[PDB]
C-alpha cells in the first residue's frame, strides 16, 4: 500500500517561518505530481499550489503567491512546504495530496496525507477560568438534571475534562472549543438521576497539561 | 458570395495574433480529430518511426460568426488564401528528424464561428523500445500533441468525442515488421518548469508475429540439438561416427548462429 | 473569481441511490473543469473518489459514479453503506486552479433519528464581574447532525453576537454540539427573557429564561 | 491588454541590435538552463550523434522592462511576432551535419526586464570516440555552447543555480547501443586568436552492457578453445580422433571470428 | 449471394420521430457506400443522401438538411436512417441502395433492398363503412354480371376482401386503394355467371384486422 | 433546380431492340452526369443496370447497354424478353446529389392486345343517406397496362373530384385500374346523366348511367 506521513503540528508566533514535511512510500515517488491543501476554520478547503517531484516545476494558487514555497526531495521521496510571514490567519491544517497519473497530470486527487495541524498564535500560556453552571429560574425537574461547566480563557489546547475523578462514565459530554479573540473557550456537560444528586455532590474537574494546572470545581445549586 | 462574406468579415478588427474571446474567460477548447495515414520505417536502431497522419483541429471563435443562426447562409465557408486566422499553435513534443513541406491544408468557417482546421503532415516520432523480449515482445509508439506558447488558462485540448483516431483502410498489414494490435487515445496533459500546458497523446501497440520467427530461428536449432543426441545411441568402439557427429553439430550451430 | 456550491447536507438510507451536486458559478460545468470528488472521513481523514475524464483513485467502489447531471458535477452512490457516511467534498478546474465547493454532509442512517436534548444555561456570576456575559445553550444527543440555531433573546429578531459549534460525534454514535452567546453585563440586566431555538428535521423546540 | 503594453515597449527607441545596458558597464549575464529531450543515431564510425533538446537562456534587459515592481500588471508578457528583441548570439561550437527548421520558440518578457528564451533544436554534434577498449569501453559526448561575435567584455554564460541539465522521462533506456552512467555542467571558456569567448559545455558519458557482449562474443569462444584441449586426453593411435578435433575446432573459431 | 433486408412498416404521427433499420449481408460491409431513396406517392423517385460504412461520412441532399440523418453500426453491419419532425409528406416508401464498386464511390447504384412503407397520418383508427355496387335498373342480362364492393373510410391499411368466405375465386379482382380525407377506400368486384343471378346469394367478406371489425354485406340489384 | 424528362411508356416485341431516352432540362447529357438506370419490377423491387463510366450491376443481361445518343442518355435493350417488362428509371448527377426522372413503363407483349373492360357503378341506396355519392369505374383485363380516365356528367367533362388508381399487374398479366367519382348528395339528384370515358391504345370505349 502507499503512504503520506506528514510532519507533527506546530506552534509558532506571527511574523515566523517554517517546513511541512509529507514523506511518500509506496510508489515511484518521481512519477505523481504533488497537491497541498489548506483548510481553514474560518473559509472552505483552499488549494495552495502543486509540483512536480521529476519535473521540479511549480505552479502556485495566485493567492499564495509568495506565502508558500514547495519544495522537493528525491533522494528521501518528500515534498516540503514554507510558509513565509505566518499570521493569525495561516492558522489552519494543511494536506498534501497526490495526483492519480503516472507521470502525467492526470488533474485528479489520489491520497492524502494525515494532515498537519498548524497553530499560529502570539499569546502566551494561559490557566483556565473555571465557572459552574447550573439551572437558573427552572420551571420543574422532571427525573433528569443537566449540569454545566464552563471553561474559559485558556491556551493553548487541550484540557481534559472530567467529573467526581471519572466516577461515573455514563452521559458525560464534552463541546469542542469554539474560541473568542485571543482566548480559547469550551463546556462540558452531565446527565444524572434527579434524586442521586442531592447525596451524591459534584466536583468538575479540569486539568491544564499547558501550565500542568488541575482544577476542581463543585457546582452550587443554590441559584 | 463566398468572397462577399470573408471580406466582410476582415475587413473589421480581427487580429490573428490575438486569443478568441471566452464568455467565462476561461481557455480555448480545442476538438481534435486525427487520421493515420501511413505507417513506415520503424527503426529499431535509431528509435524512430515514419508515420503520416492528417489532423483535424476545431474551436470556436466567435469573432469569425457571420450567420450566426445562418439559415439563410451557406452553412461554411472555405478560406481563402491571403487571410490570417488565429489558429492553436499546435506542435508535435515527440517529433524528431523533420523537416515540413510548404499546400495540403484546409480551413472552414462555420455560422456560428466554429473553424475546422485540416492539415497534411508527415512526422519522425521518437520511440523508445524494449528488447527483453526478443522477438516475442510488443512496442508501444505514440504521437503526441500540444501548444507551446499558451498555457492551461488560454488552450486546452480534447480528444473528438467520437473515432478520436482513425486508420487508413490497411494499416495493419501496411506495415513491414510489426502487426498492429491496439490503438489508444488518452491525455497526456503535464506540469513543466514553465506551466501547465494540455497534451493530447494517440499511441498505437506492436507485437511481431511469432510464427515467422518460430519457423526461422527456434525449429531449425531444435532439429541440431536433437541431431546432437543420436551420438548416445552409437556404441563407444565406433569413433569416426560420434566424432563426427559432435564436432560437425557444433560447426552447424556456429553457422546458425552466425 | 468564482465559487462553487454544494448542497449543505443530505440523507439516505442504506442500499439506496443518492445524488451529490456541484454547481458553479461561472456557467455550466463542462468537461474541461475535471470535477472532483474527495470522501472527507471523521479525524481529518482524506480520499478521492473520481476525477478527470473518467479516473477513479485505486480502492474506489463501484457503487461510486461520476457524471454530469443538469449542468453541473454529480457524485452517485447506487447502494448507498454505512461506512459511506461523510462529508464529500467537490473541486472544479478553473484555468489555472483547484476551486473547492462548501462540502455536503452525507448521512447514511446507521439507527433510526433522535429528538434533541436541548437545555439552556445561565450566565455564573463569577464572570458577571469580569463585565462578559455568557449563556451556554447545550445541544446533545440528536441525529443526523443537522442543527440550526437562532436567539430571540429580549426582543424576537437576532442581530448578532453568538457563535456555535460543529457537530461532534459521541461514543453512541448520535452528534453533539454547543451554542453560546457574545454580550456585555449590561446586557443581562436590560434584556427580557432569553430564548435558544434549534430546528431538527424540520421540528423545532424553544427553551425560556427570565431574569 | 498584453498587445497595448507590447506597443508601448517597442514603440520607443528600442534597437535590437544593440547589447542591453549594464549599471557597472559589464557583461550580460546569460543563465542557461538545459534540457535533453532525446539521443539517438550513436554513429561510431563518422564521429558524431544525433541529439534533441530544448535550451532556455535568461537575462536582463532593462529596456523592456514595462511593470518594473508591478504587482499591479501581469508577472510576464509573452512576445507576439513582430518584435525583435536583442538575444545572445548562442552557437554550438562542435555543431556539424546540421540543417535548421523554420516555429517552435517561445519569449517572455517578465516585469522587471528578465527574459525567457525557449527553442528547441536538433543538432548532430561531432563526437571523438576511442575504442582501445572493446567492447567494454566507455565515451564520453559534449555539447558546447557560446556566443559568436560578443566577446567576454559583453557577454558571459552561466549554468543555472538548479538542475542546469534535465533529462526526459526513460533516456538511459532510449538509448539503442549505450547506457547512459553520468551526466556533468561544466566551463569551457577558452581564449582565440579572435579572444576570450564564454562557453558551456554538457557532457554525456555512455558505457556499453558487459552482459551482452560477454554471452555473444567470450562464452563461444571460451567453449571452442576447451574443446581444443580435449584431444589431448586422447590416446595417439586415435589419428582419426584428434584430428578431426584439432581442423573442426580450428574451422569453427574463423567462422566464429567471421 | 448478399442481401439488404430493412425494418418492417412503421405507423406514427406528425411532429415524431423514427428511425429505418438496412442489415447487410453477403460482402464486406464497411466496403461499399451506402445510398437511401425516397419513393412518395405524389412525387417521382427522390434521393436522400449517401454514407460511408468506413468513414462515417456523409453527404445529404439539399432538399433533405435536417429531415434525415444518416449512420452506421459496424458491428452488425447496418446502416440506419433517422426522420425527425415527420409529417404528412414525408409518408411514403424509403429504400436503402448500395453502391457498386469496392472501397471508392464509382457512383453507380448495385442492389436495392425490399423497402420500408412509412405511413404518418394524423388520423385515428377508423373502421370500413361497406357499400354494395351492382349495375343499374335497364341495360341488364347480355354477358355474365358483375357485381362489387366499396370499402370507403377506413384506415390504416390493409384490407381482405373474400367472396362467400373464401370460395368464388376466379374473377376476383381487387383494386387498391387510394385515401382521400386522410382515410383509405378500397373497391373489388367478381363476375358471376348471369342465370346464377339474383338467384344464388353472393356476398363479399371485409376483414379490417386494426379495427378487428369482419362484416359481410349481401349484394341486391335495384 | 433541374427536371430529368424520360418517355411516358414504350412497346416492344420479344426479341427486338428498344431505346429509352433520358432528357436533362439543364443542357446535354455530359459524361459527367454517370447516368444510371434502375429497373423496378412489381411489388417494388429494384435493381441498378448501367452506371458510371461504363459500369454495370452484378447480373446484368448483355442485352443492356448503356450510351448517350443525341445529347441524353440511352438504354438499349438489344433482344427484348418478356420478363424485361417493368418500369425504368434513370438518374443524373448533378454536381451533388442524384435526381430521378418520372420513369418509362416498358411493355413487352407476352400475348396480343386486349381491350378494357369497364363497367360503372352508381352509388348506393344507403350511401346517398350520407349526403356522399361514389360512381365507381372499374376497368379489368387491358394491355399495355396504360389507360385515360374521364369523366362526363351532362355533357361536361368535369376536372376536379376525381382519382384514379395506379395500373395493376393482374393473375393473368392482363393490367386493372378503378377510378372513383366523389359527388355531394344534392349533386347526384341535381345532374341526370353520368359518364366513364376510358381510353385504350388510342381505341375509346364508353360507360354511361343515368339516374
Ligand atoms: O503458448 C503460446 O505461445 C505463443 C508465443 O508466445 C503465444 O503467442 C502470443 O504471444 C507472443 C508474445 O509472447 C506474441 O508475439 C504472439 O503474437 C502471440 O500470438 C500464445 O499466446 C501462447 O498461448
Ligand atoms: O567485474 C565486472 O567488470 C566489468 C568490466 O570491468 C564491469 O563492467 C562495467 O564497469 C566498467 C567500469 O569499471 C566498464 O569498463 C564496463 O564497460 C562496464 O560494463 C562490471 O561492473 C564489473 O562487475
Ligand atoms: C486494447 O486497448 C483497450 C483500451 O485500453 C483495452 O480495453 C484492450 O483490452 C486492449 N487490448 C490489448 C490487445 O491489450
Ligand atoms: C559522475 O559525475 C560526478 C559529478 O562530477 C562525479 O562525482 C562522479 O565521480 C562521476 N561518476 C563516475 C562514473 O565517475
Amino acid at each position: 500500500e502507499v503512504q503520506l506521513q506528514q510532519s507533527g503540528p506546530e506552534l509558532v508566533r506571527p511574523g515566523a517561518s517554517m517546513k511541512i514535511s509529507c514523506k511518500a512510500s509506496g510508489y515511484s515517488f518521481t512519477g505523481y505530481t504533488m497537491n497541498w491543501v489548506k483548510q481553514s476554520h474560518g473559509k472552505n478547503l483552499e488549494w495552495i499550489g502543486l509540483i512536480n517531484p521529476y519535473n521540479g516545476g511549480t505552479s502556485y494558487n495566485q493567492k499564495f503567491k509568495g506565502k508558500a514555497t514547495l519544495t522537493v526531495d528525491k533522494s528521501s521521496s518528500t515534498a516540503y512546504m514554507e510558509l513565509l510571514s505566518l499570521t493569525s490567519e495561516d492558522s489552519a491544517v494543511y494536506y498534501c495530496a497526490r495526483d492519480g497519473d503516472y507521470y502525467r497530470y492526470g488533474r485528479y486527487f489520489d491520497y492524502w496525507g494525515q494532515g498537519t495541524t498548524l497553530t499560529v498564535s502570539s499569546a502566551k500560556t494561559t490557566p483556565p477560568s473555571v465557572y459552574p453552571l447550573a439551572p437558573g429560574s427552572a420551571a420543574q425537574t422532571n427525573s433528569m438534571v443537566t449540569l454545566g461547566c464552563l471553561v474559559k480563557g485558556y491556551f493553548p489546547e487541550p484540557v481534559t475534562v472530567t467529573w467526581n475523578s471519572g466516577s461515573l462514565s455514563s452521559g458525560v459530554h464534552t463541546f469542542p472549543a469554539v474560541l473568542q479573540s485571543d482566548l480559547y473557550t469550551l463546556s462540558s456537560s452531565v446527565t444524572v438521576p434527579s434524586s442521586t444528586w442531592p447525596s451524591e455532590t459534584v466536583t468538575c474537574n479540569v486539568a491544564h497539561p499547558a501550565s500542568s494546572t488541575k482544577v476542581d470545581k463543585k457546582i452550587v445549586p443554590r441559584d | 458570395s463566398d468572397s462577399k462574406i470573408l471580406a466582410h468579415l476582415f475587413t473589421s478588427g480581427y487580429d490573428f495574433r490575438v486569443r478568441p474571446p471566452t464568455d467565462n474567460g476561461g481557455p480555448v477548447v480545442v476538438s481534435v480529430n486525427m487520421l493515420l495515414r501511413t505507417i513506415s520505417k520503424i527503426d529499431v536502431v535509431n528509435m524512430e518511426y515514419s508515420a503520416q497522419l492528417t489532423l483535424r483541429e476545431s474551436w470556436i471563435d466567435k469573432r469569425l460568426s457571420y450567420g450566426v443562426k445562418g439559415d439563410g447562409q451557406p452553412d461554411f465557408v472555405i478560406l481563402t488564401v491571403g487571410h490570417q486566422i488565429w489558429m492553436p499553435d499546435t506542435f508535435f513534443p515527440n517529433e524528431k528528424q523533420a523537416y515540413k513541406h510548404t499546400p495540403n491544408v484546409l480551413i472552414r468557417i462555420h455560422n456560428d464561428g466554429t473553424v475546422l482546421y485540416s492539415v497534411r503532415i508527415s512526422l519522425v516520432l521518437s520511440c523508445p523500445m524494449y528488447l527483453q523480449y526478443y522477438p516475442m515482445d510488443v512496442q508501444q509508439c505514440s504521437i503526441d500533441l500540444a501548444s507551446y506558447a499558451y498555457t492551461t488558462k488560454d488552450i486546452e485540448y480534447l480528444w473528438k468525442e467520437h473515432s478520436p483516431l482513425q486508420l487508413k483502410v490497411g494499416l495493419s498489414s501496411s506495415l513491414p515488421s510489426f502487426q498492429l494490435t491496439n490503438t489508444s487515445t488518452t491525455y497526456c496533459t503535464s506540469v513543466t518548469n514553465t506551466g501547465i500546458y494540455s497534451c493530447l497523446r494517440t499511441t498505437i501497440q506492436l507485437k511481431r508475429e511469432f510464427s515467422f520467427y518460430l519457423l526461422q530461428l527456434y525449429i531449425p536449432s531444435c532439429m541440431l540439438v536433437i541431431v546432437s543426441w543420436v551420438s548416445f545411441w552409437f556404441d563407444r568402439t565406433a569413433i569416426p561416427a560420434r566424432v563426427t557427429l559432435g564436432v560437425t553439430t557444433l560447426l552447424t550451430m556456429t553457422a546458425q548462429s552466425a | 473569481q468564482a465559487v462553487v456550491t454544494q448542497e449543505s447536507a443530505l440523507t439516505t438510507s442504506p442500499g439506496e441511490t443518492v445524488t451529490l451536486t456541484c454547481r458553479s458559478s461561472t456557467g455550466a460545468v463542462t468537461t474541461i473543469n475535471f470535477a472532483n470528488w474527495v470522501q472527507e472521513k471523521p479525524d481529518h481523514l482524506f480520499t478521492g473518489l473520481i476525477g478527470g475524464i473518467n479516473n477513479r483513485a485505486p480502492g474506489v467502489p463501484a457503487r461510486f459514479s461520476g457524471s454530469l447531471i443538469g449542468d453541473k458535477a454529480a457524485l452517485t452512490i447506487t447502494g448507498a453503506q454505512t461506512e459511506d457516511e461523510a462529508i464529500y467534498f467537490c473541486a472544479l478546474w478553473y484555468s489555472n486552479h483547484w476551486v473547492f465547493g462548501g462540502g455536503t454532509k452525507l448521512t447514511v442512517l446507521g439507527q433510526p433519528k433522535s429528538s434533541p436534548s436541548v437545555t439552556l444555561f445561565p450566565p455564573s456570576s463569577e464572570e458577571l464581574e469580569t463585565n462578559k456575559a455568557t449563556l451556554v445553550c447545550t445541544i446533545t444527543d440528536f441525529y443526523p447532525g443537522v442543527v440550526t440555531v437562532d436567539w430571540k433573546v429580549d426582543g424576537t429578531p437576532v442581530t448578532q453576537g453568538m457563535e456555535t459549534t460543529q457537530p461532534s460525534k459521541q461514543s453512541n454514535n448520535k452528534y453533539m454540539a454547543s451554542s453560546y452567546l457574545t454580550l456585555t453585563a449590561r446586557a443581562w440586566e436590560r434584556h427580557s427573557s432569553y430564548s435558544c431555538q434549534v430546528t431538527h428535521e424540520g421540528h423545532t423546540v424553544e427553551k425560556s429564561l427570565s431574569r
